[PDB]
């Protein structure tokens, strides 16, 4: 029995970083085979294994995380990278074991005028620990006690809009990207193939 | 400024290259992508070139797209007699928030 | 991938305008896929209406705006506009066209209705 690559990869609607989306596979037949066809993948990197020997390898338990950022930070998505969006919204261990796979979706989310629905998170207390998620959109705070969800000496707001259009450049084009997170040790093997 | 210009008449003759011209400003035509159509008499347009340089799937190849800074053209190849008909402009005005096209140009072959 | 308009063409002025663009060969439920609308008046230039992506971005013609109105009914697949106060200038046939994917960046306007001329006057 097969499990839903073609669902994750070929989702209807992706999220947003700050809000991603987390699911899990197990009790299939897994083949990565059918990846390849997808997309030129600018960016398929593996860390732990390699890709070729991807397909005859068991695993214990494994993650799917996709969401939506921009072009010029799909560097920012590895261990021990310090940034912008692998601090505040999206951070992996350092001690990361799976693989990345990005690839250019200027296709379909850049809107002409602007398409102001993907966010991320701008500001923060302190930096997440990895794999977390937090959805909260209070606002920050400031110098002094901040205003009300207006303007003022700070007093700022945390999320932030992206503004994808179909001129932008190769740096600031909307990129599509998953991530699968494995599990090697001790494992009565439940999906593989 | 805020509306693309083009001269209303082409008349080219069959076998021969002939461009069309289209006018813009800072906000709309040197920001944004600029589409070309084709409309026949009685007949709904039919996209001609999108992206500035890039042709859905079914167009010949002699239909050819340039932008340049604040002003976009049409080079059209190998003139023949199923081609006369009106050529429009399309943008995307950000000043306006809006797309705005142009006038037509007539393109009757000799 | 087929579009088409229907309504009442006729209407007298002070009265609202009502169309309703059924389509058949992609579904506003996708990315990307998108409907707007476009009329011209007979013997002028064209004129943008308004779209509405898969997402529900209802973008409008500014100077037109305050008037329409476009909202879908994903589940008969199919949209409908309606701008009120009309007029004798708006006299014009009314497109309903489709924006989906290309290969490396939106497309507009690629496929178009058959038109619906409409008449406003008594």
């Amino acid at each position: 029995n097969l499990c839903p690559f073609d669902e994750v990869f070929n989702a209807t609607r992706f999220a947003s970083v700050y809000a991603w989306n987390r699911k899990r596979i197990s009790n299939c037949v897994a083949d990565y085979s059918v990846l390849y066809n997808f997309a030129p993948f600018f960016a398929f990197k593996c860390y732990g294994v390699s890709p070729t020997k991807l397909n005859d390898l068991c695993f214990t338990n494994v993650y799917a995380d996709s969401f939506v950022i921009r072009g010029n930070e799909v560097s920012q998505i590895a261990p021990g990278q310090t940034g912008n969006i692998a601090d505040y919204n999206y951070k992996l261990p350092d001690d990361f074991t799976g693989c990345v796979i990005a690839w250019n979706s200027n296709k379909l989310d850049s809107k002409v005028g602007g398409n102001y629905n993907y966010r991320y998170r701008l500001f923060r207390k302190s930096n997440l620990k990895p794999f977390e998620r937090d959805i909260s959109t209070e606002i920050y705070q400031a110098g002094n006690k901040p205003c009300n969800g207006v303007a003022g000496v700070n007093c700022y707001f945390p999320l932030q809009s992206y503004g994808f259009r179909p001129t932008y450049g190769v740096g600031h084009q909307p990129y599509r990207v998953v991530v699968l997170s494995f599990e090697l040790l001790h494992a009565p093997a439940t999906v593989c193939g | 400024q805020s509306v693309l210009t083009q001269s209303p008449s082409a008349s080219g003759t069959p076998g021969q290259r002939v461009t069309i011209s289209c006018s813009g400003s800072r906000s709309n035509i040197g920001s944004n992508f600029v589409y070309w159509f084709h409309q026949l008499p009685g007949t709904a347009p039919k996209l001609l070139i999108h992206s500035n340089d890039q042709r859905p799937s079914g167009v010949p190849d002699r239909f050819s797209g340039s932008n340049s800074g604040t002003s976009a053209s049409l080079a059209i190849s190998g003139l023949r007699s199923e081609d006369e008909a009106d050529y429009y402009c399309a943008a995307w005005d950000d000043s306006l928030s809006s797309w705005v096209f142009g006038g037509g140009t007539k393109l009757t072959v000799l | 991938i087929t579009l088409k308009e229907s309504g009442l063409t006729l209407v007298r002025p002070t009265q609202t305008l009502t169309l309703t663009c059924t389509f058949s060969g992609f579904s506003l439920i996708n990315s990307g896929v998108g409907v707007g609308w476009i009329r011209q008046p007979p013997g002028k230039a064209l004129e943008w209406l308004a779209l509405i992506y898969w997402d529900d971005d209802k973008r409008y013609n500014p100077s037109l705006r305050s008037r329409l109105t476009i909202s879908k009914a994903t589940s008969k697949n199919q949209v409908v506009l309606t701008m009120t106060n009309m007029d004798p200038v708006d006299t014009a046939t009314y497109y309903c066209t489709h924006r989906g994917p290309g290969h490396n960046t939106p497309i507009y306007f690629e496929f178009w209705g058959q038109g619906a001329l409409v008449t406003v006057s008594s």
